[PDB]
RNA sequence: CGAUGUCGGCUCAUCACAUCCUGGGGCUGAAGUAGGUCCCAAGGGUAUGGCUGUUCGCCAUUUAAAGUGGUACGCGAGCUG
RNA sequence: GUGAAGAGGGAAACAACCCAGACCGCCAGCUAAGGUCCCAAAGUCAUGGUUAAGUGGGAAACGAUGUGGGAAGGCCCAGACAGCCAGGAUGUUGGCUUAGAAGCAGCCAUCAUUUAAAGAAAGCGUAAUAGCUCACUGGUCGAGUCGGCCUGCGCGGAAGA
C-alpha cells in the first residue's frame, strides 16, 4: 500500500549520486527479469520515515513515476555504515 | 466551552464543594430523562442544596484534582461515565437513600454501587444514615 | 509569554502617570516610579494596563512578562503593601526599632544597628521577632535579606534570622 | 586475555587504517554498539568494556564481541636508542573502522540494553552509537 | 560545591541553571549536588 | 484527595522478611512503587515481635509512596503466640485445647483495644474469648 | 669543537601560580577547638644548626610558614674551588 | 615538485608552502595567488541567512532548557505540561540459618481484590524506631504542549614563567 512518487535519472556516476545524496535523495533501481531494468530518483526522508515500519519489505510498493503505476517488491537495501541514512535499494517488479 | 480559556472553567471552583465534603453519590445512568434530571437536582435543592450539578465527567483523567481535598471515597469511581456528588449540609446526611430510591424509580445503572462512605471500605451498601 | 499575555486591572484610582516609559504610580498609601526596559510599550486601556513588545529586539516577549510583574508588584504594593517577618530563634537574640534604625544584638561583641532605606516601616510586637512592611516588593526583599544575612540560620541548631514562613533541615552531631 | 593463539608471524607492520567498515550490521543480537570513529582498540579495553556489559545486566543475557585483536603492537623500550631491530609487542589491538559492530547483544530490554551500551562506550577510546536489527 | 567538568542532575530535585555564562546545578532537597563549571 | 476508601486485605502471611517472593505480581497489576517494604518491614516495625502475624494499615497513595498505621493481630492466631499451641478447629471431639488464664486474655484485649476502637473496650474484650472458644481454644480464668 | 667554562656554596636577584602562611568563600562522615577537600587570590612573607663537597636526605630546635618551579638545572669579564 | 643553482608577489617576518621562472629601459595597460575600514592600493559592494562567544583570532573525551533549521512522533476541547492541592486501601512478627534490622545493606524474586490514583525501589536519619515527599491521575487562572532523531553555528572542559 505504500506508495511513493519518483522521478527518474537523467545522470549515473559516483558524482551524479553524491550530488544526489547531497540534497535528501537517493538513487534506485527497477528489475523484472524480462523487463528494461528503470534508473530511478526517489527523495530521502519520505521513504526512510516508511523503513521503520517492518511491512516495508513485507507487502506490495507502488512506485510512481512521470505519472506510472507500477507494483514492486523491495529486494534489498544498503545503508550508511554510520549514519542512519540510505544510499540505495533494490526494487523488483512484483 | 469553545477554548482553554473555558478549560479554565473546570479547573478549581468546585474546590468549595469538596473542602469539608462527607458523602460520596455515584451512578452509572446515561439516561438523560428530563423527569428525572429535575428531580435529582431538585431534591438536592430541597435537602442540601444547588452545590452539586451535572457535570458527568468519569474519565480515567478527571477526578483527583477533582475532589483535592477530602473524599478518597471517589477516588476509585470511573469507569463509563458516572456522575458524582457530594454533600455538605450535616456531615453524612441522606442523599444516598433517596438516590437509592430513584434507582428503585428506575435509573437504568449505576456502575459498581459500594456504599461509597462511611465504611471506609468496600461493597457494604452503607446500611447506617448517621443524619 | 503567557505572563506577558496579562493585563493588569488597576483598582479604584490609583494615580497613573506614563510619560514616555517611565511609568510612575502613586497609590493610596506610596508612591513608586520605574523607567521601563526600551523593548515594551504599555498602554492604558483605561482600566488596566496592555503590554506590547517592540517590532526589531527580539528578546521582547521575555521582557515584557518580567514588566507585567514588575508593574503588577508595584501596583499591588502602592494598593497595600507587602510585609515580611523574620524570627530571631536562638538563646541571646534581641531585636529593636527606634525610628528607622534597628539595633540588633545577635551577641558578637557589640550591637548592630542597621538603617533603613527610609521608605521601609518596622515594627517588633514581640522582642524575638521582627516585621518590616514595606510600599516595594524588592526593596523590602532586600531589607529582609540583609537582616538575615547578618546570622543566616546555622543548621545545626536552627540558631539565627530566618524568614518565618521558611523552614529549616537541622543535623546530627553524628557521634554525640 | 582476548589474545590470538599460534600466530603465524611474530610481528606485523603498521599498516594503514583506511576504509569504511565491514560487519556494519547487527546479526547475532538485537542490540549492538557501532562504531562512528576510527582507530585501534586494545584487547585490554574490550576486556573492560566486556567486563563492564556482563556487570550492567549482572548475569543477564547474551553478548557477542565481533571484534579480535589479532594485530601486534611493538614498543621501544625506555632508554633505547632508534634502530638496532623492531622492539617485541606489548599488547593486541584491532583497527577499527567507522561502521564496525563491537559489541552485540540480546535477552535484556532495550533500555537496559541503553544503559549497558552507555557503560562499555564510556571504556572505549572511539565515538560509538546504539544500533538495532533491522529486517534488511 | 563540586567544582566539575560534567554537570548532570543528581537527583530529582536537581535543576540546571546557566548562570553568567557558566552551568552550575542547584538542589534544594540537599545542599550536596551544587555543581559548578559544566 | 485521597484519604481513605476502598479498602480490602493484603498484608500476606508472616514469618521473616526483605519482600520478594510470595505476593507479587498481584500486587503487580497497578502501580503501588518498587521497594516498599524495608522503613515498616525491615527499619520500622517487628521487634515489638518477630514470627506470626499483625494487622498492619499499610498504603501508597497517587504518587506511590507509603505510609502505616498499626493494628493487633486476630484472634484467629494470636491465640497460637500467646498459649502456644498447634492444635486447632475442625475436630472439638477428637483434637481440643487446653485452657487460657483471663489475665493473659486482657493482656492480649488490652493490645487489641490500643490497636483498635471500641465504645466500651470491655465489651467488646469478651468477642476474643468468643472468638477462641469458636476456634476450640479454651480460654479460662 | 679558528671554544658555548661545570656540580655545590656566597652575594644579588627576578618572574609564573599548579598557594606553604596570612586574606575570601562554598561542601562535609563540619557540636565547639581542630580538621578534610574544592573554588578565588601572587600584596607581602616564606628558618637556624649537626652530618656530608654535596643539591638532596636524616636528625635537633624553632616558625603564622619554613611553597613548587622558570630564568644557560639564574648568577665564575661578581667571589670560592 | 621546489631549494640547492631563482630572483618577483602572497603567508606579519619565514631556502622548501601558494602564484610565477628576472636580456635591458619605460612616472603605460590587463591579470595570477592573495586581498579591498585604517596602518597599506583596491567594496565601510549588493542580496539572503548564521553567531553574542571577541567565537572569528590555539586544543580532546565528556556535559548543558544557548540559538537557527528539517523530518517524524505522543497528548489534548471524552481538554493536555507546569501552579495551590490533601496527598499515604489492606489475610507481613513474607521460606531469611525464625542473634538486631522492623515503608532505603546480602537475601530467594515475583498469590489479589475493592476496584478514576493504588508496579515488593528513590532519597533525608535514626543498633533497628517515628515523620515528608518524587517515577502520579487530575477541581481555577492553560493551551499549544511533552520528550526523542537529524543537523549548522556557538558555551565549559582550558594552568607558566
Ligand atoms: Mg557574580
Ligand atoms: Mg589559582
Ligand atoms: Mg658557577
Ligand atoms: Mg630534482
Ligand atoms: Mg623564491
Ligand atoms: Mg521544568
Ligand atoms: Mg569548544
Ligand atoms: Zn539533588
Amino acid at each position: 500500500m505504500f506508495t511513493i512518487n519518483a522521478e527518474v535519472r537523467k545522470e549515473q556516476g559516483k558524482g551524479a549520486s553524491r550530488r544526489l545524496r547531497a540534497a535528501n535523495k537517493f538513487p534506485a533501481i527497477i528489475y523484472g527479469g524480462k523487463e528494461a531494468p528503470l534508473a530511478i530518483e526517489l527523495d530521502h526522508d519520505k521513504v526512510m520515515n516508511m523503513q521503520a515500519k517492518a511491512e516495508f519489505y513485507s507487502e506490495v510498493l507502488t512506485i510512481v513515476v512521470d505519472g506510472k503505476e507500477i507494483k514492486v517488491k523491495a529486494q534489498d537495501v544498503q545503508r550508511h555504515p554510520y549514519k542512519p541514512k540510505l544510499q540505495h535499494i533494490d526494487f523488483v517488479r512484483a | 466551552m469553545a477554548l482553554n480559556l473555558q478549560d479554565k472553567q473546570a479547573i478549581v471552583a468546585e474546590v468549595s464543594e469538596v473542602a469539608k465534603g462527607a458523602l460520596s453519590a455515584v451512578v452509572a445512568d446515561s439516561r438523560g430523562v428530563t423527569v428525572d434530571k429535575m428531580t435529582e437536582l431538585r431534591k438536592a435543592g430541597r435537602e442540601a442544596g444547588v452545590y452539586m450539578r451535572v457535570v458527568r465527567n468519569t474519565l480515567l483523567r478527571r477526578a483527583v484534582e477533582g475532589t483535592p481535598f477530602e473524599c478518597l471515597k471517589d477516588a476509585f469511581v470511573g469507569p463509563t461515565l458516572i456522575a458524582y456528588s457530594m454533600e455538605h449540609p450535616g456531615a453524612a446526611a441522606r442523599l444516598f437513600k433517596e438516590f437509592a430510591k430513584a434507582n428503585a424509580k428506575f435509573e437504568v445503572k449505576a456502575a459498581a454501587f459500594e456504599g461509597e462512605l462511611i465504611p471506609a471500605s468496600q461493597i457494604d451498601r452503607l446500611a447506617t444514615l448517621p443524619t | 509569554s503567557r505572563v506577558a499575555k496579562a493585563p493588569v486591572v488597576v483598582p479604584a484610582g490609583v494615580d497613573v502617570k506614563i510619560n514616555g516609559q517611565v511609568i510612575t504610580i502613586k497609590g493610596k498609601n506610596g508612591e513608586l516610579t520605574r523607567t521601563l526596559n526600551d523593548a515594551v510599550e504599555v498602554k492604558h486601556a483605561d482600566n488596566t494596563l496592555t503590554f506590547g513588545p517592540r517590532d526589531g529586539y527580539a528578546d521582547g516577549w521575555a521582557q515584557a512578562g518580567t514588566a507585567r510583574a514588575l508593574l503588577n508588584s508595584m501596583v499591588i504594593g502602592v494598593t497595600e503593601g507587602f510585609t515580611k517577618k523574620l524570627q530571631l530563634v536562638g538563646v541571646g537574640y534581641r531585636a529593636a526599632v527606634k525610628g528607622n534604625v534597628i539595633n540588633l544584638s545577635l551577641g558578637f561583641s557589640h550591637p548592630v544597628d542597621h538603617q533603613l532605606p527610609a521608605g521601609i516601616t518596622a515594627e517588633c510586637p514581640t522582642q524575638t521577632e521582627i516585621v518590616l512592611k514595606g510600599a516595594d516588593k524588592q526593596v523590602i526583599g532586600q531589607v529582609a535579606a540583609d537582616l538575615r544575612a547578618y546570622r543566616r540560620p546555622e543548621p545545626y541548631k536552627g540558631k539565627g534570622v530566618r524568614y518565618a514562613d521558611e523552614v529549616v533541615r537541622t543535623k546530627e552531631a553524628k557521634k554525640k | 586475555m582476548l589474545q590470538p593463539k599460534r600466530t603465524k608471524f611474530r610481528k606485523m607492520h603498521k599498516g594503514r587504517n583506511r576504509g569504511l567498515a565491514q560487519g556494519t550490521d547487527v546479526s547475532f543480537g538485537s542490540f549492538g554498539l557501532k562504531a562512528v570513529g576510527r582507530g585501534r582498540l586494545t584487547a585490554r579495553q574490550i576486556e573492560a568494556a566486556r567486563r563492564a556489559m556482563t556487570r550492567a545486566v549482572k548475569r543477564q543475557g547474551k553478548i557477542w564481541i565481533r571484534v579480535f585483536p589479532d594485530k601486534p603492537i611493538t614498543e621501544k623500550p625506555l632508554a633505547v636508542r632508534m634502530g638496532k631491530g623492531k622492539g617485541n609487542v606489548e599488547y593486541w589491538v584491532a583497527l577499527i573502522q567507522p561502521g564496525k559492530v563491537l559489541y552485540e547483544m540480546d535477552g535484556v530490554p532495550e533500555e537496559l540494553a541503553r544503559e549497558a551500551f552507555k557503560l562499555a562506550a564510556a571504556k572505549l577510546p572511539i565515538k560509538t552509537t546504539f544500533v538495532t536489527k533491522t529486517v534488511m | 560545591m563540586k567544582v566539575r567538568a560534567s554537570v548532570k542532575k543528581l537527583c530529582r530535585n536537581c535543576k540546571i541553571v546557566k548562570r553568567d555564562g557558566v552551568i552550575r546545578v542547584i538542589c534544594s532537597a540537599e545542599p550536596k549536588h551544587k555543581q559548578r563549571q559544566g | 484527595a485521597k484519604k481513605v476508601q476502598a479498602y480490602v486485605k493484603l498484608q500476606v502471611a508472616a514469618g521473616m522478611a526483605n519482600p520478594s517472593p510470595p505476593v507479587g505480581p498481584a500486587l503487580g497489576q497497578q502501580g503501588v512503587n518498587i521497594m516498599e517494604f524495608c522503613k515498616a518491614f525491615n527499619a520500622k516495625t517487628d521487634s515489638i515481635e518477630k514470627g506470626l502475624p499483625i494487622p498492619v494499615v499499610i498504603t501508597v497513595y497517587a504518587d506511590r509512596s507509603f505510609t502505616f498505621v498499626t493494628k493487633t493481630p486476630p484472634a484467629a492466631v494470636l491465640l497460637k503466640k500467646a498459649a502456644g499451641i498447634k492444635s486447632g478447629s475442625g475436630k472439638p471431639n477428637k483434637d481440643k485445647v487446653g485452657k487460657i488464664s483471663r489475665a493473659q486474655l486482657q493482656e492480649i484485649a488490652q493490645t487489641k483495644a490500643a490497636d483498635m476502637t471500641g465504645a466500651d473496650i470491655e465489651a467488646m474484650t469478651r468477642s476474643i474469648e468468643g472468638t477462641a472458644r469458636s476456634m476450640g481454644l479454651v480460654v479460662e480464668d
